[PDB]
Formats: structure tokens, C-alpha cells, sequence
DNA sequence: CAGAAGCCAGACATTAACGCTTCTGGATAGCGTCCAGAAGCGTTAATGTCTGGCTTCTG
């Protein structure tokens, strides 16, 4: 998954056909690599770059279309960004563009334009932006909420895998190592349930929408038709049809009465029937699951988790040997560190220092990305900022650690405003403003 | 001398959104009655005559009332601050009631004073202590300890009572009439008052407990407790007023008065059928009043809809119900599988078998619920 | 505002009894201080004891009560928390604290005993929390909500107030100014419309659940009358006994169903009527008025935003140049960027980076304090990490504006990592880590 | 007979997040003191003796202690129930209040004794009369006026006693629907309330306007803040006095430029005086309100007075607009065409009434 | 000018914001009653995405 080369074209700050790739002697040297310059100069903007290349979304854009679009320079026609990634053997081409009404600095935006293909192939893997999106994710392995916090680590964001809910944390373990089956199956339980409990209200309707009479309205019918007919008896032409259309009316509202009577006892034996099966049909939903994967979609990933903390806990004693990870005993799917200096303490993620969040949250996202190397391998990695709150006696140890990391064929590209490491990193893409234009290059090498 | 020992009315006091003034007037009648009845001196209430700092209108009517009712007899009363109530609301009518022969101690550093007997005779001696806000006796101060608060507070509080009791008994002299103190503190988790550091005076009235009880088995420390119950743990209990006899300065004996029960409560524990079964008693009887039930479940099935089943077991009775509970604290996960075991490899119907295997069922619904899920999974082949 | 003193034990990981106080020999002016150390030596502890003895609620732990009492240091069985401050000319003093089961290591926890008081007279105001934390909300302007925002930007939610959602915005804008009425009418006009649509319904749901005969069947009704009516008078007492008994039975059936279609009748005025009333609310309800008060409140909150924004362009002119906040016409109230290099070019401000964010939100953070000011003033700032990821140029432009401020009353306190920054910075509240123990500890003269 | 009338107390109304204990209690006790000096008959206060359905718990400790205090002057004191405060809480107190000498208030009229017990005269007390107790609501006011006096009328009979009619309504001919002013039953004296501003109106003295004796606002800061003394003769009119009350809260308001004002800021230049001078500040500059009072703070804190409100005469921030305004502006972005907006503009006006 | 790439105007699958309903922790308790807060599902207008008509530049 390392990245081979990189193209922009008018992204923020920058401003021109800036193009690097990584098969150069100075990156293909070691991989490892280190980026600087003044707040604001493109720091950030060089490594979104590649995700909007890959997943058509920055951290801090919601989404970028035919409105609202803005990352584009102020006053340019044409941007795009196009970059070449290799997935197991083989290299392939992504590439996003957009242009302006018609290369006027102002005007309508039109629709982006997408093109996934195989490099020196010429074949077109996919041409509209859904089914680019479907095959990128099928291919790399990686969606875009598991890339933003597996491989790239934007600033202000580096904790929010610590910070998560269980709601969009236990999703990412889903989709990573397979087994997508068990939302699936919980959404259609609690759809089921849904209908079979439905259609039983229904009828609980139709049961309480029968007119019934009551008992004294039932013998007061009841006691007139023996008055109407004793009367009869008792004898003239006029008065016999006079009882006998009252005696009528009475045989009628029984009737009615026992034929209201009648449905209401069948649907009743039905409601009965179906009553013991919805019961335990809510009884199964109260264990297994409801919309989204809301119940035993955590169930399942907790074995998942617990493989992931245990590879963290290896790779993060390699780290730093202050704190180890493990499952608590709570509902939610939740990590607590263990201090080993007090060798007992057992408190959760949501007391650390800054600088420990961190190098925990680092931990976390080495130790998943290592997880998944069995299918879709990942061999590369990009730290926005996070050693600022360091200090200089555990940034070298930090520094070394991802230094043991890159002795490998995984590459690691940081970017720091701190210049402790301007020693320890070789490599330096210096970035550099222009006379407060508004505007930012770099060296003239990468520009085209 | 004859006094009316009782506190912790809680005028106003909303009970799951239904009120009290009906029986709150049942008792206000029938203490009146008794007090005619028995032909009594002073009544004393030893706090929390108001549930809230800001009770609602009729509360306060009802407060008139009585005041008015009770101004008939010429009987004195006495008004003690409780800790749930509001000084102020209580000082808004402290100063007019003194032109009723009743008298309001809510504010601190009230002094001792005489209680008359019918005859105009000095019958006892007042020490009339209400609650005792900390804002009112202490002082803050700076270098202090997590745990030295409650020290400081209990010494304060003993110093109070230490001094006013000297007081009265100077102001008392040396005539043989009985000593009386106000209390509406808790007496023996470590916040309590120890039962030797009371005064040695004639007889204390205590409040702030619900339960009427005598503390340290002393006579004349004790307890008056609730006029009527207040929640579902004293339901079943029947709710006591005391009155005291003083005489030649000495107090001789106190008698137990039922308080009448105008609202029927209990409260269910069981599985559906026993529910069921304690309901039905009541088909028997006709309760023109409501009477005012309590459900506590303990079992391990779910229920399906208990707000309706619950309600359709309880609409052909007179009988409200007020709430619910269920045993339903219960914790779910998959074990440590012995650190080796992974979701790829582990099989849907595994992993089903150690869900339920958490549950208590065995076979009967057991084989059910699988059968259930086997339907379930065979539409996605 | 301000803050007068401190004291502390067992916070978080600072053993022992602590206490500072600025009236001393440092802190004699009003010069901005810092507090410099190892990471994760307790260093935002000192800012978390302020926050905890005030408003019952660190930045971090959501509260503090009996139960997943995180803060407290192991192997401790007490802590507690004072702060003496001073506002309007006159000192107040707020207290917390919370002991274990029989003061032992382990145990359930005791409710914790409050205070707060005024140091000149020695009462105290308040010895509850429901009310004690209403009445520092009160007395000092600003509850934790305003407080957390408006004087403490803790690390890592500097940029809080721009990425907030626009219901917390307006919330914070109305609670801070204004009078809530605009909220009770936009409460009370949702609760009023959905009785009027309740009471609308359970109506028409009656005049559809009375069964009508259709009108053949009336027709086949009377069709049968007029048939049975003929033979009778062609008659055979027995047949006149159940010709005439057939007439009653249509004869009761004619007349509930004329009965029923007249109560139906009925109902359909009243609904008729009753369709002119309901567009009365439904108007009113989709115009303004909402459950909570949102769509009223976001409504009337652009007029105060554009004040708050007009003091912050005013404040950010002297801190950074290079922007000026602009309140653009968006249905939920936002700042919009304005850049003056860029000739006057307009865009969102999630598209910034992270020092200019800072900045914006700093400047945001500042005006808001500013705009109480002449009901109550607010003399103190603490702000967090976050302030060193700017460049040395831009941070020392920074520094200097603070230096300016800093000439009225704000006493700021600035907690980072910079070496230039602290070296700059005259007075430092060093704390010294421990060899492995854990703990963290302070200079010998604040310890007692 | 001599009778002291006053209304619109408003005990508790918080003026701009103040308060208004001590000057209620000075009020309170310089009519103890004038009641007693001039050996009044009776007290006639019309209505709106609280300024909510929960007033706070001061209001409530300052009305008990002048009732108090009217005890040991043996006076007699009738309370109506105004249009903002609510009978719920007057009636709480109906009972121990008539054990003390005093009637609160559908009533029959009652026969108002002198100080050694005769009758004196009758009064006809009237509260307010909600629409939910009674074009046509102006004949059922008309008409229970009518029935009330036909009442009190058959009480009188033959005796000499005079007839006082009060009410806490507006009436035609008043500035600040409205009852008729020549449609009044023929009493020797009826009260009126419900206006803070006592005026003259029919012509005659027997409808007279006591107004209120307390700033309400600053609109009202006038000389015109009277107590009006009735007396009587052998059961005629004797003649019609007012009462200056003294003021221990003085009002002032400010117009004009910024210069101007704070020029006129000058003549309280370290007075001292005990009591501290509200000032009500309208300033007719463009300059904004969040920054303009921080101008007026760098002046005011020296100075022996305390600064409520400041007003622009005439962005802008809420509290310069109204709620009814707000609306309006809120409406620009619909069609308001011919009926929808009154309809809508009807129901939001009731929304607001039932708010509070 | 004839025709093609580009630009502008219509239906359909997600989606994010209230709103309702249920469930639960905290402030009080001699370890009990509401008040407020959180989670999860249902509605709906809004929106991005895919598909069918005009317009300027190449031959
Ligand atoms: N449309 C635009 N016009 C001008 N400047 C822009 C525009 N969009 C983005 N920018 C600028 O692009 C820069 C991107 O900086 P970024 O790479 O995020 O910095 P950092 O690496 O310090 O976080 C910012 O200075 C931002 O203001
Ligand atoms: N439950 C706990 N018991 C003991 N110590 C703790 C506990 N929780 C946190 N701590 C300590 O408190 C420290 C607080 O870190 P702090 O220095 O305030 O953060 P930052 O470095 O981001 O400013 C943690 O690094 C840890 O050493
Ligand atoms: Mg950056
Ligand atoms: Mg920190
Ligand atoms: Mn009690
Ligand atoms: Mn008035
Ligand atoms: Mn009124």
C-alpha cells in the first residue's frame, strides 16, 4: 500500500503541477522522511492530498462535489490530484479533477471527474465516482474510515479511536478481518421482529373496534321482547304489526350483538396463537441485535479486539515500557491502560496525559495496521503532529521506536513544527511562503 | 401537661406525580379532634412542615386551616424548621402568628420560653432548637482537613446545645416545671450525633426519622416519626404520635396514637403468577379510594411489554400502580477464549452457543431460540 | 474574576498537601506566568483544580460523585480542592472533597462535602451542590459551560467553539446575553401545535371507526321494506308475524345507520372547522418554534453573533492581520473567513490550519469574555496546550499581542513546551517528575 | 369618615435585576404613620398587590408586617385581587386575615364599621373580573356593576351610611374594552386602579384615580406620585385631599449627546449622598451598545450613582429590540399578504400572554 | 457551417438533523424518588449521483 508518487494541481496553498514521487534515490533510500515549514505553507494540504486522491474527502471538508467545493487555490481554473500506489505485486493510478464554469476564476463548478486504472496497463478500471470507490475499497483493503485512522493520523483527530463510541468503533473492526454477516443478520432480525409485532397491533385494532352491547342493554332487549309478546297475546290489526316491528328490531341487535361477539372470539383465538411466537421473537431480538448492529455486533467484535490489544500490548512494551492495554470489564467495547510502575493500577484511557494518549493512540493504529497484513498488506504510515506535547527525553525514544519500525519495507513520512528531529530525519521537504502573497512553493525540483 | 409529639409532615410532597392534600387533611382533622379530645396545652412539630423551599398554594391553605382550626381550642403551637424547608417561607408567617398563641422558631438563636397551660399556670419551659444550617454557627476557615468539618461541626453543635441548656435551666430557676428541646437531627455511613452528648433534660423531641423508634434506649429521647408513610418501605408499618406527660417538673409516662390509614399502600414481590395471584385478592372488596400498589419483580424472563400487561392484569381493578421494577443489572461479552481463538475461524453458531450459554435457560426455551435462529440464518444462503 | 490561591492533595498524581497563592513574592504583577515540566508530570493537574473546586467537573472526567471516581492517585484514600477568588472587590472561597470507606485504600466512596463561602466575614453561602453550583454561576457571571469556553481552553478543545454544533452555539450565545423568553416561545409554540394536532386526531380516527352502510345497501335496505311491504297487504297470521318481524329488523337497521351517519356528520364539521385551526400553528411551528427552542433561538442569535464577530475582527487586528472573521448569511449562524492578502477572498473556516484556527478561536474565545464586560469582568485566562504549534515568528507576534493585553487586567497563564516561549516568560510554577515512583512534585515552596 | 386609597403596589418587581425592600418598607411605615396622625377610618387598596402568582418570599414578609403594624392601629384594610396577580395566592391568608381585622377578595357588599364599631359606610368590593368568570363582556361588566349596586342599595334602605364601589379596570377619557366612564352606577365615591397614573377624569370626584405611590418606571418618575384622601360629611361628600409621599430612591434620565451627558454627569460630582441615584442613560449616538457602556463605566464608577439601562434613541443587540419586533423581522422572509399575518401576529400575541 | 466536448436542467439512493420512546445514572438515603442525561429508532427535507437537452470550437 506504500505510495509510489504523488500529483497536485492547485490544492490550497500550493499552486502548480507539483508532483513528487517516492522511487527517487533520496526516498527510496530508506522510506523514512520528514516534512517542515511555516503554519499554513501546504504541510498538511501535501498529505491530504493522496486521501482526496483515494477517497474523494479531507479531514476537515465533509465532502467535495459539483457545490460547495473550496480546497481549490482562490482565483484558479483547473485542480486535480492524481497519485500511483502499488497493492501486492502491482501498481495502479488514482486520479480526481475539477474544473470551473469555463477556466474563468469565477462561475459555476462542475461535476468532478474521476479515472481508476492499472499503471502502464491502459486499462480503466472504473469511470464514475461510486463504482471508483466500491473498487478502491475492494483492492486496498481500506475504506475511508479505516484508512483516516490506520494509515494517515490528521492532527486534532490522533485520539478519536480512543475517543469513540462504541457506534463507529466496533465498525471499523467489522469491516477489518471479514465476518460483515453479523450486523447484516441483526438488521434483519430486528426487521422481522418489527413486522411480526406490527402485525399484531393490527389486529389489536380490529379487536377494539367491534361495537359490543352491554348485559343490561342485552336483557333490556331481551325483557321487551317478551313485554312485545305477552302483549300479542293477550288479544287489533293495528297494534299486531306495532309489537311484531319492535320484536324485529330486538332479534336483529341480538344477532348483531352475537355475530360482533363471534369475530371478536375467533381474532382473539388468533391473537393468542401468534402472541407465544412474537414473544419469543422479542426475547431473541433482546440478545442478538436491532438496526445497524446495535446489540452482538460488539459481542462479536470482542475477540477482535482482544487480538488487537494483544499485539498492541507487545508492540507498545517495544514503544515504551510505561503502560499496557487490555479489555475492560464494562459493556461497551473499551481499552483501560495498566500502569506497570504501580503494577496494579487499573484506570481507563479517559485520565491520560496528552503525550500518553498519543503514543497509545500510535500504538493502536501500528498494531491494527499490522493486524490486517495477512490480506491487503499496508506498509506505509503518516503522522500529521502529535510529538509536539512530547518531550525531548521520550521523543528520541518515540523517534527510535519508528526508526525500528522502518528498518522493514514499511515507510513512514511525520510531520513536526518541533526541529528535535531536523537532525534525526535525513529527508526534509522544505516548504516556504512567497513574500506574503497568499500564495506557497517548495524546492524546485518536485515542481513541473 | 399534655404535649403532641410529632414532625416530618412534608406539606405538599408530590408522590409519583399524585398528591397528598387529602390525606395531609384527614391527619390535620383527626390530630385536631384528638387534641380536643384529650384537652391539650401546646403542640410542638419538630420540622419539616414544608416538603420543597417554595411549597405550592394549597400547602399553604392547608397550613391556614389548621392554624385556624387549631386557634379555636386556645391551644399553643410550636413550629420547628426542618432542613428540607425554607427559613424564610417559614419567617414570612412567624411574625403574624404570634397573635395566634402559635409560636415559629425557625431562625437560630431563638431563646428559651415559657409554655402556659390552660389555666395561665407556667406549665414547661421552651428550648425550641430547629435545624442547625451550618451557615447560622460555624465560621469557615482556611488550613483545614478533609475529615476536620465534621469534627468542627459536632463540637460546634454539642457547645450550642450545652449552652442553651444551662440557659434554661437558669431561667427556669428553681420552680419544679418539666424542661422540653427541639431536635430534628439523625442520632446512632460516619455522619451521625452520639447519644451521650445530649443534655440530661426533662425529654428530648427528635424528627428527621420517618421510622418512630427510641434511641440508645433512653426513655425520654425519642422518635416521633411520620404522621402517614412517605414511601413503599413503610407501607405496611403503622405511622405513631406521642404525647407526654409532665408533672411536678418530671416527666411520668407517653402513650402510642395510632394514626388512622385514609390511603391503603403495599407493595408485590414475585414472579408473574404470585403477582397475578396477590392482585386478585382485592376483586373480593370494592376500595372506593384508590389504593395505591407497588410491583418489584425479581425473575429472569423478559416480559414482553410489561407497561400493557401490567395495565391489562390492573384495569378491571381499583388499584393504581405507580411503578415498575425489574432484576435487570445483567453483563454480556465473550470471554478470553483462551487468547487464541479469532472471529475468522470461530463459527456463527459458536459464537450464538456462548451468547446464550450466559443466560439461565437450559433446554426449554434453549431449543427454541436456536431452532428460531437457524430460520433466521438460512435466508441469507 | 480572578484567582487568588490554590490548595490540592491526591489530585491526580500529585501525593501530599499543595498550595499556592498569587499575593506572594512571584506573581507580585500581573505578568503573565508558565508552568513547564515532563509530560505527564501533573502539569494540567494545576489547571485542573481550579475547574474541579468551581464547577464539580474536570475537562476531561464528564463529573465526580460517589461512583468511577478516576481522579484521585492510588494507593490515597482522600483528596480535596480550594480555591479563593476574588470578584467585584470582594473574595469568596469555593471547597470539594471526597474520602474512602473508614480512610482505607480500598472500599466504597463517601458523598463529597462541598463549600463555598466568603472570606471577609467567614460564612458560608452554600453547602450543597445543586445549589452551591447555581450560585457560583451566579455570583461569578459564568457557569462551567461559559467557563470551560470562555477562560479555560483546555488542550486539545481550543478549537472547541468553531467546530461546535450551531445548537450549542446559540445555546452558549443566549445563555451569555440575552433573555431566555425567546427560548420558553419557541418551547411552548412546538408543545402548543402538537396538542392541537393531538386533539385534531383521535377524532377523525372516531368518524372512521364507526361502520356506514354504503349507500346500496340503504337502496337494498329499502328495496327489501318495500318488497316485504307489498305481500302484507295482498295476505296467514303466522305469515304477518315474520313478514312484519323482517320490517323491524330493516326498519332499526335504517334507523342506526341514519343515527350513526348523522354523529359522522357531525364529527365532519368540527374536523372542517377544525382544518382552518390547525393551519394556525402548523405556519406558525414551521416558521419558528421547536422542542428545546432551536429554530427561534438560531434565528435571534445572528444578531448578537454579529456584535461578538464585530468585537472580534476589532480584537484579531491587533494578534494576526492576515483575517478578519465576517458573519456569512448561512440559516445555522457561523464565522466566515476574510482574507486580506487574498484580496478580500471568502472561505469556510474548517478549511485553516491549525495555528490560524487557533488563532481565530483564541480571538473568539477573547470577544466572548469581552462582550460581558460591563455586567461583570473576567480578569483571568489559562490557556492549554496548543499555543506552541505555531511558528517562531507568528508565535512570538503572539506573544507580543498577549503582552498587550496583558497590560489591563487579565492576569494570562500560558501552559506549553516551547523552549523559547519559557525561557522568554519570567515566572515558572516548576514541577519535578519523580525516578519511576509515578508521582510528581512541586518546588519546596508551595508544598505544606 | 376618612379613607386612604392607593394600588398598583407591585410588591417584588425586580427593577432590572434590583430590588425594592427598603423603599416598600419606608412607604409602608410613613403610612402607618399617616394613618395613625390622621386617625383614618379605613384602608382601600385596588388591587395588584404582588407582582406575580409567586411572589418572592420579601414581598410576602413586608405585607404580613404592615398588616402587622395596621394591627395595633385598629384600622380596617380590604385587598382586591389585580390583573397580574393571581387570587391563589391572596386567598391563602382569606381566613387568618379576617381574624385580623382585615377582608381579601363574586362578593356580597359589606357594611365598613368606624373605630368605636357604628356603621360607617358600605363599600361594593369588585376584584378583577376575569373573562372566564363573566360587545357582550361590556354589558355583563355593565350589568353586574348594575346588580351589585341594586344590591347594595337593599342593604342601605333608609340608612345613611355611604356607598363606596371600587374596581381594578381602564375606562374611556384614561391615558396611560374599556368600561364606559358615564355608564357608572350612581355612588358617592368609587375607586379605580390598574393605572399607575392618578389623572383626573368624568368631571366629578366620585371617580377618582389614587395611581400608584411608587415608581413604576422612569416614564412615570413625575410629581404626579399621589395618595388621595376621601372624607365624608353626615354621610355626604365632605371634600377630596392628595398626599405627597417622600421618595429614599430618586429617578433620573438623561438625554442627549455623549458630551452632553457626561456634562451632566457633573452636577453628582462626589455627593455622597446616602441614597445611590438610579440613572436611566438614552444616548442618540451610532456608537455601539457592547462598547458604549464600557464608556459610560469609565465614568460612572467614580461618581455616588448606579447606572440601570442604556437606551438608543431612534448592529444592534437583543435587548435594544422587542420580542414583537424580533417577530416581525422574522416574518420579512414570508408572505404576509392580507389575513395570514393577523392571524399569525393574533397568535403569537396569545402565546406570549399565556407564557406568563 | 456540421458535428463533438462541454455546460445546464431532471429522478433516485444516502444522509444528517429533530423528535419520540425507553432506559439509566446522579442528587438524596440510618445504601429510595425524582431530575436530568444518554442511547436508539423513526421522519423528513436536503443532497450528492446518474441521465437527458443547448452551445462554441475543429475540420
Ligand atoms: N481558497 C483558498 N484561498 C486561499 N488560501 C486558501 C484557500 N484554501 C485554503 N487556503 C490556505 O491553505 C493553507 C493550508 O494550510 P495547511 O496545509 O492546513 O497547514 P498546516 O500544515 O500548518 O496545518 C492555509 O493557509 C489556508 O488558509
Ligand atoms: N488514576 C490515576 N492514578 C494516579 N495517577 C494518575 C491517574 N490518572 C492519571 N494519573 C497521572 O496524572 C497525569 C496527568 O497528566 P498531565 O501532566 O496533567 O497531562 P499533560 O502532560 O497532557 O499536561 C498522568 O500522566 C498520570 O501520571
Ligand atoms: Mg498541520
Ligand atoms: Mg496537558
Ligand atoms: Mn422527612
Ligand atoms: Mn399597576
Ligand atoms: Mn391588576
Amino acid at each position: 500500500m506504500k505510495i509510489l508518487s504523488l500529483r497536485l494541481k492547485n490544492l490550497n496553498s500550493l499552486k502548480g503541477e507539483w508532483k513528487i514521487d517516492f522511487t527517487r534515490e533520496p526516498f527510496a533510500s530508506n522510506g523514512l522522511f520528514a516534512i517542515t515549514g511555516p503554519t499554513g505553507a501546504g504541510k498538511t494540504t501535501l498529505l491530504d492530498a493522496i486521501c482526496l486522491a483515494l477517497y474523494h474527502e479531507t479531514p476537515r471538508l465533509s465532502n467535495v462535489s459539483q457545490s460547495q467545493n473550496d480546497l481549490m487555490t482562490r482565483d484558479t481554473a483547473e485542480c486535480l490530484a492524481e497519485v500511483e500506489f502499488e497493492v501486492k505485486g502491482e501498481a495502479y493510478r488514482a486520479f480526481w479533477s475539477q474544473n470551473r464554469a469555463r477556466n474563468q476564476p469565477d462561475g459555476n463548478l462542475q461535476v468532478p471527474r474521476v479515472e481508476l486504472a492499472r499503471c502502464a496497463d491502459g486499462k480503466i478500471l472504473a469511470d464514475k465516482v461510486k463504482d471508483k470507490l466500491e473498487l478502491t475499497a475492494t483492492l486496498t483493503g481500506l475504506d475511508y474510515g479505516r484508512f483516516t485512522r490506520s494509515m494517515l493520523l490528521s492532527q486534532g483527530q490522533f485520539a478519536a479511536f480512543l475517543n469513540a463510541k462504541p457506534k463507529e468503533r466496533a465498525e471499523l473492526l467489522e469491516e477489518l478481518t471479514g465476518t460483515e454477516i453479523y450486523g447484516q443478520i441483526s438488521a434483519m432480525v430486528f426487521e422481522q421482529h418489527k413486522s411480526a409485532r406490527t402485525e399484531l397491533e393490527k389486529l389489536q385494532a380490529q379487536a377494539s373496534g367491534v361495537t359490543l352491547l352491554t348485559p343490561e342493554q342485552v336483557q333490556s332487549l331481551t325483557a321487551s321482547l317478551q313485554v312485545l309478546t305477552d302483549e300479542e297475546k293477550q288479544l287489533t290489526h293495528q297494534k299486531l304489526r306495532e309489537n311484531t316491528t319492535s320484536q324485529g328490531e330486538i332479534r336483529q341487535q341480538l344477532k348483531q350483538d352475537a355475530d360482533n361477539r363471534q369475530q371478536q372470539q375467533t381474532l382473539m383465538q388468533q391473537i393468542a396463537q401468534m402472541t407465544q411466537q412474537v414473544e419469543d421473537w422479542g426475547y431473541l431480538n433482546s440478545l442478538i441485535g436491532s438496526k445497524e448492529g446495535d446489540k452482538f455486533r460488539k459481542f462479536a467484535q470482542g475477540l477482535t479486539l482482544d487480538n488487537l490489544v494483544h499485539l498492541a500490548n507487545q508492540q507498545l512494551t517495544r514503544l515504551h515500557g510505561r503502560y499496557l492495554l487490555q479489555r475492560k470489564a464494562s459493556e461497551a467495547l473499551e481499552v483501560e491502560v495498566v500502569d506497570t510502575w504501580q503494577a496494579d493500577a487499573v484506570r481507563d484511557t479517559r485520565t491520560l496525559s496528552g503525550g500518553e494518549s498519543f503514543l497509545v493512540s500510535l500504538a493502536l493504529a501500528l498494531a491494527l495496521s499490522d493486524l490486517v497484513s495477512h490480506k491487503t498488506r499496508i506498509d506505509s504510515l503518516f503522522l500529521d503532529e502529535g510529538f509536539g506535547t512530547l518531550d525531548s527525553e521520550t521523543l528520541d525514544t518515540a523517534l527510535d521506536a519508528l526508526d525500528a519500525l522502518n528498518a522493514s519495507g514499511k515507510t513512514i513520512g511525520v510531520i513536526s513544527h518541533v526541529e528535535a528531529m531536523k537532525e534525526r530525519i535525513p529527508v526534509q521537504i522544505k516548504v516556504k511562503k512567497i513574500n506574503g502573497l497568499g500564495y506557497s512553493k517548495l524546492e524546485s525540483t518536485f515542481a513541473v | 401537661m399534655r404535649i403532641l409529639h410529632t414532625s416530618d409532615w412534608h406539606l405538599g410532597q408530590n408522590f409519583y406525580s399524585k398528591s397528598r392534600e387529602a390525606e395531609h387533611q384527614a391527619f390535620l382533622d383527626w390530630l385536631l379532634e384528638t387534641a380536643q379530645t384529650h384537652q391539650v396545652d401546646a403542640i410542638i412539630v419538630a420540622g419539616d412542615v414544608f416538603d420543597t423551599g417554595s411549597p405550592p398554594s394549597y400547602a399553604r391553605t392547608l397550613y391556614n386551616r389548621f392554624v385556624v382550626n387549631l386557634q379555636q381550642t386556645g391551644c399553643h403551637l410550636v413550629v420547628l424548621a426542618g432542613n428540607q424547608d425554607s427559613v424564610a417561607t417559614l419567617n414570612e408567617s412567624r411574625d403574624i402568628m404570634a397573635f395566634l398563641n402559635t409560636t415559629v422558631v425557625a431562625s437560630a438563636g431563638h431563646a428559651p420560653q415559657i409554655l402556659p397551660r390552660r389555666d395561665g399556670t407556667p406549665g414547661a419551659v421552651l428550648c425550641p432548637i430547629p435545624f442547625l444550617r451550618p451557615r447560622d454557627i460555624i465560621t469557615s476557615q482556611a488550613g483545614l482537613n478533609g475529615i476536620e468539618k465534621q469534627q468542627h461541626l459536632l463540637a460546634a453543635i454539642t457547645d450550642y446545645y450545652q449552652q442553651h441548656y444551662a440557659d434554661a435551666c437558669k431561667l427556669r430557676g428553681d420552680q419544679p416545671l418539666p424542661i422540653i428541646a427541639t431536635g430534628h437531627l439523625t442520632t446512632v455511613t460516619l455522619d451521625a450525633f452520639p447519644a451521650q452528648n445530649f443534655p440530661p433534660a426533662d425529654y428530648i423531641a427528635l424528627g428527621h426519622i420517618h421510622r418512630a423508634q427510641i434511641i440508645g434506649g433512653m426513655e425520654h429521647v425519642r422518635y416521633c416519626g411520620s404522621p402517614i408513610p412517605l414511601s413503599f418501605d413503610e407501607c405496611g408499618k403503622s405511622k405513631y404520635v406521642h404525647l407526654v406527660t409532665f408533672s411536678n417538673g418530671k416527666l411520668e409516662s407517653v402513650e402510642n396514637l395510632n394514626v388512622p390509614v385514609t390511603q391503603p399502600m403495599a407493595v408485590l414481590k414475585g414472579d408473574l403468577a404470585s403477582i397475578t395471584a396477590q392482585l386478585e385478592q382485592w376483586r373480593d372488596v370494592s376500595q372506593e379510594p384508590p389504593v395505591w400498589l407497588d410491583i418489584e419483580i425479581t425473575t429472569d424472563e423478559y416480559l414482553h411489554d410489561i407497561q400493557r400487561k401490567i395495565q391489562a392484569l390492573t384495569e378491571s381493578l381499583p388499584v393504581e400502580v405507580l411503578l415498575v421494577r425489574r432484576s435487570r443489572e445483567q453483563r454480556e461479552r465473550v470471554l478470553a477464549s483462551q487468547q487464541r481463538e479469532t472471529l475468522s475461524e470461530l463459527s456463527v453458531e459458536e459464537v450464538f452457543n456462548r451468547r446464550l450459554a450466559l443466560e439461565e435457560l437450559d433446554e426449554s426455551q434453549q431449543q427454541r431460540l436456536q431452532h428460531l435462529f437457524t430460520t433466521t440464518l438460512h435466508t441469507l444462503a
